[PDB]
C-alpha cells in the first residue's frame, strides 16, 4: 500500500496550510498525522482522521474521504514549521504500519533579518598543529537561504571550502558556518581572505588577513 | 510517561549492534512497542513491532532475517538486536509505543554504519570568542561552557560561540579561552 504526500507546502503566517495524503480508497482507513520539528521527536497531532490528542491546539484539524486525507493548519505560526507525516495501520498484514513520504512545511514572510557574520582567523594553537582553518560564523538571519563566497586577495576560491546548510534555531532564525581549509603557507602567502555572505541580494563584507 | 533509547553509536558494515529502549511512567506490558528509523534528511521508516500480551513480531522487508526485537517486562525495556549491518541501515532509531497510532516517542538514538574509525574531538580556541572542535566521528557532539557540524575528509567539525567543554561518546574535552 502506497501513501503519497506533496514534498513541500509553504504559506505565510496567519494563513491556512493544507497537507494532503493520497491513497487508494484511503477514506476507508484511519489516518494519523505526525509533526516533527527539526531535532525533536515526532508528535501525534491528529489521530483517527480528525481527532486531536490532548494538548494539541484547535487550529489543527484533519479529514479523510475518498482517496485523499487532509491535514489543515489554520492561523499558521512560525512554530508550526516542521515535517508532517501521514500514516495508516493495516491489521491482518505482515506490514501493519505504512508511513507517507513526508511534507516539509515552510513558513514564509517572517520578519526579515540581515546576517550577523563572525570571521575567526586560524588559532595560534592550530598553526602550531600544522593546520590553518578560517571559520565564518553566520547567525540570526531570515529567510534561511544564504550563499557564501570565499575570496583570496580579490579573487574567488572554490577549493577547501566546506559550507553547511542553514539550520533553524529556537528563535526561528537561521545559523550557518563556513570553513576554509588552507595550508599554513596558503594562509601567510595572501594579503587577505574574505567571507562575503550574500543574503537576499545583499553582501555582508568581512575580510581577514595574516598581518 | 517516557521512552529513553540508548546503545547507538558507530559500527562497521557486517557488524552487529543491540539497541535498548527504557520505558517509564506507564505499564509497559499493556502496550505494543515499535521501532521506527529515519535516515539523514529522509522520511520515517517503520522497522519492527512487538504486540502486548501475545507478543506477535513483525518486520519490514528491508530488515528481515537480520533484525530481532524483544522485550523485558520486569525491567520495562525494549530491545532491537541488529545484525549484518549495511550502509542503508544508517539512521536515527526511535522507540515508540502503542499500535494503530504511535502516541509516545523517544528522542531516539543514532546508528552510524561506516568503515571509518571513531575519534574524539580536537579543540582549538578562537579569537576575533569561539571554540573549534575538529576530527571527531560520529557527529554526536554537544557544547557547554550553537552551530551545525560540517563534514571534512570523512570527519566532522563544529564551532561554538559565546572555558569550553564538549560532550562526545569517544571522549569529553575541555579547553581554555581568553
Amino acid at each position: 500500500y502506497e501513501l503519497t504526500q506533496p514534498p513541500s507546502v509553504s504559506v505565510a503566517p496567519g494563513k491556512t496550510a493544507r497537507i494532503t495524503c493520497a491513497g487508494n480508497n484511503i477514506g476507508s482507513k484511519s489516518v494519523h498525522w505526525y509533526q516533527q520539528k527539526p531535532g525533536q521527536a515526532p508528535v501525534l497531532v491528529i489521530y483517527y482522521d480528525s481527532d486531536r490528542p490532548s494538548g494539541i491546539p484547535e487550529r489543527f484539524s484533519g479529514s479523510n474521504s475518498g482517496n485523499t486525507a487532509t491535514l489543515t493548519i489554520s492561523r499558521v505560526e512560525a512554530g508550526d514549521e516542521a515535517d508532517y507525516y501521514c500514516q495508516v495501520w493495516d491489521s491482518g498484514s505482515d506490514h501493519p504500519w505504512v508511513f507517507g513520504g513526508g511534507t516539509k512545511l515552510t513558513v514564509l514572510r517572517q520578519p526579515k533579518a540581515a546576517p550577523s557574520v563572525t570571521l575567526f582567523p586560524p588559532s595560534s594553537e592550530e598553526l602550531q598543529a600544522n593546520k590553518a582553518t578560517l571559520v565564518c560564523l553566520i547567525s540570526d538571519f531570515y529567510p534561511g537561504a544564504v550563499t557564501v563566497a570565499w575570496k583570496a586577495d580579490s579573487s574567488p576560491v572554490k577549493a577547501g571550502v566546506e559550507t553547511t546548510t542553514p539550520s533553524k534555531q529556537s528563535n526561528n532564525k537561521y545559523a550557518a558556518s563556513s570553513y576554509l581549509s588552507l595550508t599554513p603557507e596558503q594562509w601567510k602567502s595572501h594579503r587577505s581572505y574574505s567571507c562575503q555572505v550574500t543574503h537576499e541580494g545583499s553582501t555582508v563584507e568581512k575580510t581577514v588577513a595574516p598581518t | 510517561v517516557q521512552l529513553v533509547e540508548s546503545g547507538g553509536g558507530l559500527v562497521k558494515p557486517g557488524g552487529s549492534l543491540r539497541l535498548s529502549c527504557a520505558a517509564s511512567g506507564f505499564t509497559f506490558r499493556s502496550y505494543s512497542m515499535n521501532w521506527v528509523r529515519q535516515a539523514p534528511g529522509k522520511g520515517l521508516e517503520w522497522v519492527s513491532s512487538i504486540i502486548s500480551s501475545s507478543s506477535y513480531i513483525y518486520y519490514a522487508d528491508s530488515v528481515k532475517g537480520r533484525f530481532t526485537i524483544s522485550r523485558d517486562n520486569a525491567k520495562n525495556s525494549l530491545y532491537l538486536q541488529m545484525n549484518s549491518l549495511r550502509a542503508e541501515d544508517t539512521a536515527l532509531y526511535y522507540c515508540a509505543r502503542d499500535q494503530n497510532a504511535m502516541d509516545v516517542w523517544g528522542q531516539g538514538t543514532t546508528v552510524t554504519v561506516s568503515s571509518d574509525s571513531a575519534s574524539a574531538p580536537t579543540l582549538f580556541p578562537l579569537v576575533s570568542v569561539g571554540c573549534l572542535a575538529q576530527d571527531f566521528l560520529p557527529d554526536s557532539i554537544t557544547f557547554s561552557w550553537g552551530f551545525p557540524s560540517v563534514l571534512r575528509g570523512g570527519k566532522y567539525a563544529a564551532t561554538s560561540q559565546v572555558v569550553c567543554k564538549v560532550q562526545h561518546p569517544n571522549g569529553n574535552k575541555e579547553k581554555n579561552v581568553p
